């Protein structure tokens, strides 16, 4: 309703580095706010992708921004009479970022690795890595759960079973405010999907550089699983906390399962355990059903309600038609230990190919009326295919049907703009949050700043 | 707090065989590689084997293969050396160990387990006066515990009343039997015109002797 | 295998200084080697791993250092409790294997051996056999040779040594050395000697006695 | 009536009125009788029989070229449509009614494009499809006297983690690990374009031989979006039914799947086969989305065939659901019987009659009566089924108008859906009256000068405001 | 398995 989409900031990365791609609000120890955004695409020193993070300070009128700097070399160690291999050629590093207090956690989900032992390996696959920094103290640390040290013939023995070769963890992430690391690991035990979680002190105190494989013994791992409903679900693709058994002690888990039971799709709310408390189905076969997934109280009961994202969801037309457009779903959060229920309110997309639902950011309160707000992207949305994020208030009843505000996407064809989104931080201190949206396609940021209610 | 709690002393015969004990205390036996070394005085530090508790694999030093067998029971949270064929070779102190983050280095230790191969039995000690020749300030009396199985013994000199001037020896395994000495050193004036007694105490065999130090 | 040279064996050195003690592979290790501390009678406790990190707990005058195949272990300003045995040890490649060790003694003056030397008793002339005793007391460095002879030739045969460990109290070293024969040989023989070699004089020390006289 | 109790001012007022209204512009009428009225009441009042306007709505057949009972020959010469083009008169809210008939013609060209996973999964089934070729011929000969058909092949996107990348060896046999020998592992590659000669698919099916890839979903989705797009390459004909057999014995990738090998560019729907006949983009582009696949199917005119293993029939016929027109058959086991399950599915294909409409005008409704079977009519039916190849079925169609559009001339589309032949409607409206054209502006006649003159009336000229100015 | 195979 009240961003202002007349007067806006951009920032700007290289060329070709896919600025944009992730970003999150990050407060250094004095309480500023600045942006943090990820380039997966960025070039290393050895001249190939390799990825990269920017720190972007506020200013209204932009520009580029100060480098995150991490480790880019690959390394190898001869140890125990193996030799342990990372490589972070088009790693993608920045593919996700996210900050917790004065840390940010930056992800390089293709970052592959292997062991050798005289003739055999464990095969080079890409068990993905994150990279953390405390910018103002300089400290940097590193976490790879899915790294092992088992050569190829005995996951051949064992069937394959609990086969972390291909995690690629970090391609989706998230902290509790405990400031405990959640990581989405999609390919993990052989495409079934897993998260992992260790506490970011803990991965701090355990981590030395040259190590490589060394024990996390806070951390905690999902589990494998024989059932084929989850065969190749990408649980992990997304993630988010939030909420929901009544303990405020405890944080549970909300999982996107994109592909699950043969790409019907699905989303889970775990405890911390990973005990799963409820699953959500998806509506419709490879509409992506857990693309994306955002917790937010939207209807002012103090109960975190959960929105679902299905790109690809195709709405029935005349003639029996199918359209893709995208869909979103609300599901609101019963009093008690209840069942969440059907859904309670179906967002759908208008624009053909434009994947509505494809990211949505909580927003908090824009207008400050009570009620938690959120935005929507459709990267392909628009009149003229060139991406729309669209603005939907919370109320008594969940959310509103209609947008209360459409932001054309300021840039030109292909810019993915709305691929990525983050509200619910005021970046200039004026009393109301406002919303960054990357457009990695363009290598840059836009900030849109909330105002007072016209 | 991690700990590795190892089994008691061990006394066995040549040709016998003997299992060795690691329980893990204050975490899980499947969390890391876990190692057994051995120590001689002489020969120093040697390094066994490991094995991963998780899923049972070993590795072994070739120079170990058919003495020394390493298994671990998760379901008591403990791992195992055994040593088969036992020789005087054998006689040594056994630690396990486990890495603190470094998957492959060797930080924590056990206390270590204690292995004598001997074929002796429970013997008690002969305990033999040591009188000077036949002058200075100071005389120097000895005593001589000889052909004991096992350790250890306990020697002191009036009861313990002479509580300094004494070197008690560590103890030498000749032979499948100990061998110890101590010393006490005391004024001219105080012996023999005093009486200075060894009491050699050996629990094992629930003996106490005591010798009186006489002038030849 | 990997061979680990370890440099001193042994060093004699004052509290509150800084000491040194070096390991030499025998090939390349890239820093996979730890570092480990055994106090006397005690078991083992970890100082460094992979090659210059402190395990959580040690003391912050502990560091470890090196590179390709030389490393040190660096104390810096001695405390009571760091006169101990320390032992380096690679995890390069399998089988690990283990320094010789270093010994941290304390520092004190030059002092001769106080040697005692005791014929077998008549208890255990009785029973057939024949030890005689020589003691070696309070004398520094620990470094010593003792010798037995027999009617003025070297015997090499029966001989069983014991060494204390350094004393608590004045810092010194004591030795015991147990020559065994038979009650039979011990007879066959007339004067029993016991030759102490020591730094702190060119000529040995000479303790004897002969049989049956006294 | 409804035709006088209005007092409108103008003969084009009149005839919107009702298509039953005419409208008498003699100027020798008598002062008290309306001009407006039925056709009848208006000659009762010796109204000039040359001065009334009364338009009638018509269907006017301008070509009808006869149903053809044979699809051989010459491609050009082949009717399956009657009438091709009709004219159609309207009256503003009239309605007219036309007739169409479509036909399955017997011995209609076809074209099979096969397409094949050959993925390690499918080591066993490439044996069986020997001489698919020949036999494939045999069969379909019944059906049809001019067949084509040709191959390509699939594994999946040639990235990591779909496929194995160490060691170095393993690129060029992804089979290493395992003490064999299989083809270095490629997206999807055309092998024969579609031809005559079926002996020459019987030759390059020998020769072809399985990859090996990591994961079980493979990426046949980009094949079959390439086989659609790249019409050249392929070779589709104009006049021939299209069959693209996809076979199969696991899941399919589907779109934003790419991301898990750092893909996220969509899929944009283009060829991007060139001279080495290997997918180039199959790195670089994500799998397409099943809305983008149908929209290239139906542009191209493809109809797809799932012929799957067991195993996977339900999902295949799951998908098939989501992409209307799409045929499933089960490949029993080893791709045994994947001959009858072609000959079936064609003959699926063939047993429906479905008619769409293209550019209809936004104030014109049509509504169908279909006779299908036995000459028995359907009411509000647009669509027939169970039907045979030969069998012919007819359509009654009424157009109505929706009071009187701006553009008085408009065609549209009526066609079956998979056909080539159509029929267009050219609409004409016929809202104005003869006698307009005769109109005298400034007429001294109204108002000295003030007024027009027209169909015998004075009408208030152009600028005035008022019924009477 | 849960891979490319038969
Ligand atoms: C392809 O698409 C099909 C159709 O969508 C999918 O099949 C459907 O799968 C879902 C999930 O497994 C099924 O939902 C379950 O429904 C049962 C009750 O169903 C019974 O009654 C139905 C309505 O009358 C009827 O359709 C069913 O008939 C089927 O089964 C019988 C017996 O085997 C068979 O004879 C028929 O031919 C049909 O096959 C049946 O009589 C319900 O009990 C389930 O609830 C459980 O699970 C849900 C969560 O899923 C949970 O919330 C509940 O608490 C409870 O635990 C469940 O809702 C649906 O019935 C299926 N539909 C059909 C017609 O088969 C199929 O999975 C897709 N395949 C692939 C590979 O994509
Ligand atoms: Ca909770
Ligand atoms: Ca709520
Ligand atoms: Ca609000
Ligand atoms: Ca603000
Ligand atoms: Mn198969
Ligand atoms: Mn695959
Ligand atoms: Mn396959």
């Amino acid at each position: 309703l009240n961003l202002d989409p007349v007067q806006l900031t951009f920032y700007a990365g290289p060329n070709g580095s896919q600025f944009g791609f992730s970003l999150d609000f990050h407060k250094d120890s004095h309480g500023r706010v600045a942006i943090v955004v990820g380039a997966p695409r960025t070039l290393g020193p050895s001249q190939e992708e390799t990825g990269g993070v920017f720190l972007c300070p506020w200013r209204a009128e932009g520009g580029q921004c100060p480098s995150l700097l991490f480790d880019l070399r690959d390394e190898t160690r001869n140890v125990g009479s193996q030799t342990l291999q990372t490589f972070k050629a088009r790693q993608g590093l920045g593919a996700s970022v996210v900050s917790w207090s004065d840390v940010i956690v930056a992800c390089a989900p293709w970052q592959h690795w292997n062991v050798l032992e005289k003739t055999e390996e464990a095969e080079k696959t890409p068990v993905g890595s994150c990279f953390l920094a405390q910018p103002e103290s300089g400290r940097r640390a590193e976490y790879s759960p899915c790294r092992g040290n088992t050569l190829s013939r005995i996951y051949v023995e064992n069937d394959f079973s609990w086969d972390k070769r291909y995690c690629e963890a970090g391609f989706s992430s998230v902290v509790t405010q405990a400031g405990e690391l959640v990581l989405g690991a999609p390919g993990g035990y052989y495409f079934l999907g897993l998260l992992a979680q260790a506490p970011v002190a803990d991965i701090f105190s355990s981590y030395r550089p040259g190590i490589l494989l060394w024990h996390v013994s806070s951390q905690s791992l999902s589990f494998d699983s024989s059932n084929p409903e989850y065969f190749d679900g990408y649980w992990g693709y997304s993630v988010a906390v939030g909420e929901f058994d009544g303990d405020l002690n405890t944080t549970e888990y909300v999982v996107g399962a994109p592909t699950w039971s043969w790409t019907l799709g699905a989303v889970e709310i775990l405890d911390s355990y990973y005990q799963r408390l409820h699953r959500l189905r998806g509506e419709q076969m490879a509409s992506y059903f857990g693309h994306s997934v955002a917790v937010t109280d939207v209807n002012g009961d103090g109960r975190h309600d959960l929105l679902v994202g299905a790109p690809l969801y195709m709405e029935s037309r005349a003639d029996r038609k199918l359209a893709e457009v995208g869909r979103v779903y609300l599901f609101l959060q019963p009093r008690g230990p209840h069942a969440l229920g059907a859904p309670s309110l179906l967002l759908t997309g208008t624009q053909l190919y434009g994947r509505f639902g494809s990211a949505i950011a909580p927003l908090g309160d824009l207008d400050r009326d009570g009620y938690n707000d959120i935005a929507v992207a459709a990267p392909y949305g628009g009149p003229s295919g060139r991406g729309q994020v669209l603005v939907f208030l919370g109320q008594s009843e969940g959310l509103r049907s209609r947008p209360s505000q459409v932001l054309d996407s300021p840039f030109p064809t292909g810019s993915a703009f709305g691929f990525s989104l983050r509200g619910a931080v005021d970046i200039d201190d004026n009393g109301y949050p406002d919303l960054i949206v990357g457009a990695y396609g363009a290598n840059q940021v836009a900030v849109y700043r909330a105002q007072p209610v016209v | 707090e991690v700990q590795l709690q190892q089994s008691g002393a061990e006394l066995v015969k040549p040709g016998a065989s003997v299992k060795l004990s690691c329980t893990a205390s204050g975490f899980n036996i499947k969390d890391t590689y876990v190692h057994w070394v051995k120590q001689r005085p002489e020969q120093g530090l040697e390094w066994i084997g490991r094995i991963d508790p998780a899923n049972g694999y070993t590795k072994y030093d070739p120079k170990f293969q058919g003495k020394a067998t390493i298994t671990a029971d998760t379901s008591s949270n403990t791992a195992y050396l055994q040593l088969s064929s036992l020789t005087s070779e054998d006689t040594a102190v056994y630690y396990c160990v486990r890495p603190l983050y470094d998957y492959y280095a060797m930080d924590y230790w056990g206390q270590g387990t204690s292995v004598t191969v001997s074929s002796a039995k429970t013997t008690a000690p002969s305990v033999y006066p040591l009188a000077p020749v036949c002058t200075g300030s100071s005389v120097t009396l000895g005593c001589l515990v000889k052909g004991y199985f096992p350790e250890p013994v306990t020697l002191t000199w009036n009861s313990g009343s002479l509580s300094s001037g004494v070197h008690t020896f560590p103890a030498v395994l000749q032979s499948d039997l100990y061998t110890l000495s101590s010393s006490v050193t005391v004024t001219s004036s105080t012996w023999p015109s005093q009486s200075i007694t060894c009491n050699v105490a050996h629990p094992a065999s629930s003996t106490k002797v005591d010798k009186k130090i006489e002038p030849r | 295998d990997i061979l680990m040279t370890q440099s001193p064996s042994s060093m004699s050195v004052s509290l509150g200084d800084t000491v040194s003690i070096t390991c030499h592979a025998s090939q390349g290790i890239s820093s996979n080697i730890g570092w480990l501390q055994q106090k006397p009678g005690k078991s083992f406790m970890g100082l460094i791993y992979y090659g210059t990190n402190l395990v959580d707990g040690v003391p912050s005058r502990f560091s470890g250092s090196g590179s390709g195949a030389d490393y040190s272990l660096t104390i810096s300003s001695l405390d009571s409790e760091d006169f101990a045995d320390y032992y380096c040890v690679q995890y390069a490649q399998l089988p690990y294997t283990f320094g010789g060790g270093t010994k941290l003694e304390i520092k004190r003056a030059d002092a001769a051996p106080t040697v005692s030397i005791f014929p077998p008793s008549s208890e255990q002339l009785t029973s057939g056999g024949a030890s005689v005793v020589c003691f070696l007391n309070n004398f520094y460095p620990k470094d010593i040779n003792v010798k037995w002879k027999i009617d003025g030739s070297e015997r090499q045969n029966g001989v069983l040594n014991s060494w204390t460990d350094q004393d608590s109290k004045d810092s010194t070293y004591s030795m015991s050395s147990t020559l065994t024969l038979t009650k039979d040989e011990y007879e066959r023989h007339n004067s029993y000697t016991c030759e102490a070699t020591h730094k702190t004089s060119t000529s040995p020390i000479v303790k004897s006695f002969n049989r049956n006289e006294c | 009536n409804i035709c006088t109790t209005r007092g409108v001012s103008s003969c084009q007022q009149c005839l919107a009125v009702s298509p039953m209204c005419a409208w008498c512009s003699d100027e020798a009428l008598p002062l008290g009788s309306p001009r407006c009225d039925l056709k009848e009441n208006l000659l009762k009042d010796n109204c000039a029989p040359e001065s009334i306007e009364f338009p009638v709505s018509e269907a006017r057949v301008l070509e009808d070229r006869p149903l053809s009972d044979k699809g051989s020959g010459d491609s050009s010469q082949v009717t399956q449509v009657s009438p091709q083009r009709i004219a159609l008169r309207l009256r503003p809210d009239d309605s007219k009614n036309f007739s169409i008939q479509v036909r399955q013609v017997e011995d209609y060209p076809v074209d099979i494009y096969y397409l094949m996973d050959l993925s390690y999964s499918m080591k066993d089934d490439l044996w069986s499809i020997q001489n698919l070729g020949t036999k494939l011929a045999t069969q379909m000969r019944k059906l049809t006297s001019n067949l084509r058909i040709g191959f390509g092949a699939f594994v999946d996107k040639p990235v990591s983690p779909y496929m194995y990348i160490s060691p170095p060896e393993a690129l060029e046999n992804p089979c290493y690990d395992m003490k064999t020998t299989c083809l270095p592992m490629f997206g999807y590659k055309h092998v024969l374009t579609l031809t005559d000669q079926v002996t020459r698919f019987n030759e390059e099916v020998k020769k072809q031989s399985v990859s090996r890839n990591r994961d079980a979903p493979e990426g046949g989705f980009d094949a079959i979006m390439q086989a659609t797009v790249c019409d050249e390459k392929i070779g589709w004909r104009n006049d021939a039914s299209h069959l693209l057999v996809f076979t199969t014995d696991a899941k399919t990738h589907i779109a934003l799947d790419g991301r898990l090998a750092g893909i996220v560019q969509p899929n944009d729907g283009q060829c991007h086969v060139g001279s080495d006949n290997h997918y180039s983009a199959s790195t670089t582009m994500d799998y397409p989305s099943l809305g983008l696949m149908t929209e290239k199917l139906s542009q191209k005119n493809i109809n797809l065939i799932f012929a799957v293993t067991e195993n996977v029939v339900n999902l295949y016929q799951n998908y098939s659901e989501l992409i209307p027109g799409t045929t499933v058959g089960v490949l029993s086991m080893d791709s045994s019987n994947v001959l009858q399950l072609i000959v079936d599915a064609y003959g699926k294909i063939r047993s429906k009659v479905e008619l769409e409409v293209r550019d209809l005008p936004e104030e014109l409704s049509l509504s169908f009566n279909a006779t299908c079977l036995n000459n028995e009519v359907i009411p509000g039916l647009k669509s027939c089924m169970g039907l045979k190849i030969g069998d012919t079925v007819s359509f009654s169609i009424e157009a109505k108008v929706r009071g009187c559009p701006q553009e008085k001339e408009k065609s549209f589309t009526i066609k079956p859906v998979g056909f080539k032949d159509s029929l267009i409607v050219q609409v004409t409206f016929d809202c104005d009256c003869a006698c307009q054209a005769q109109a005298e502006p400034n007429s001294h006649r109204c108002n000295n000068g003030n007024g027009t003159f027209e169909c015998g009336v004075c009408r208030c000229g152009p600028g005035w405001l008022g019924s009477q100015c | 398995g849960r891979g490319d195979s038969p």
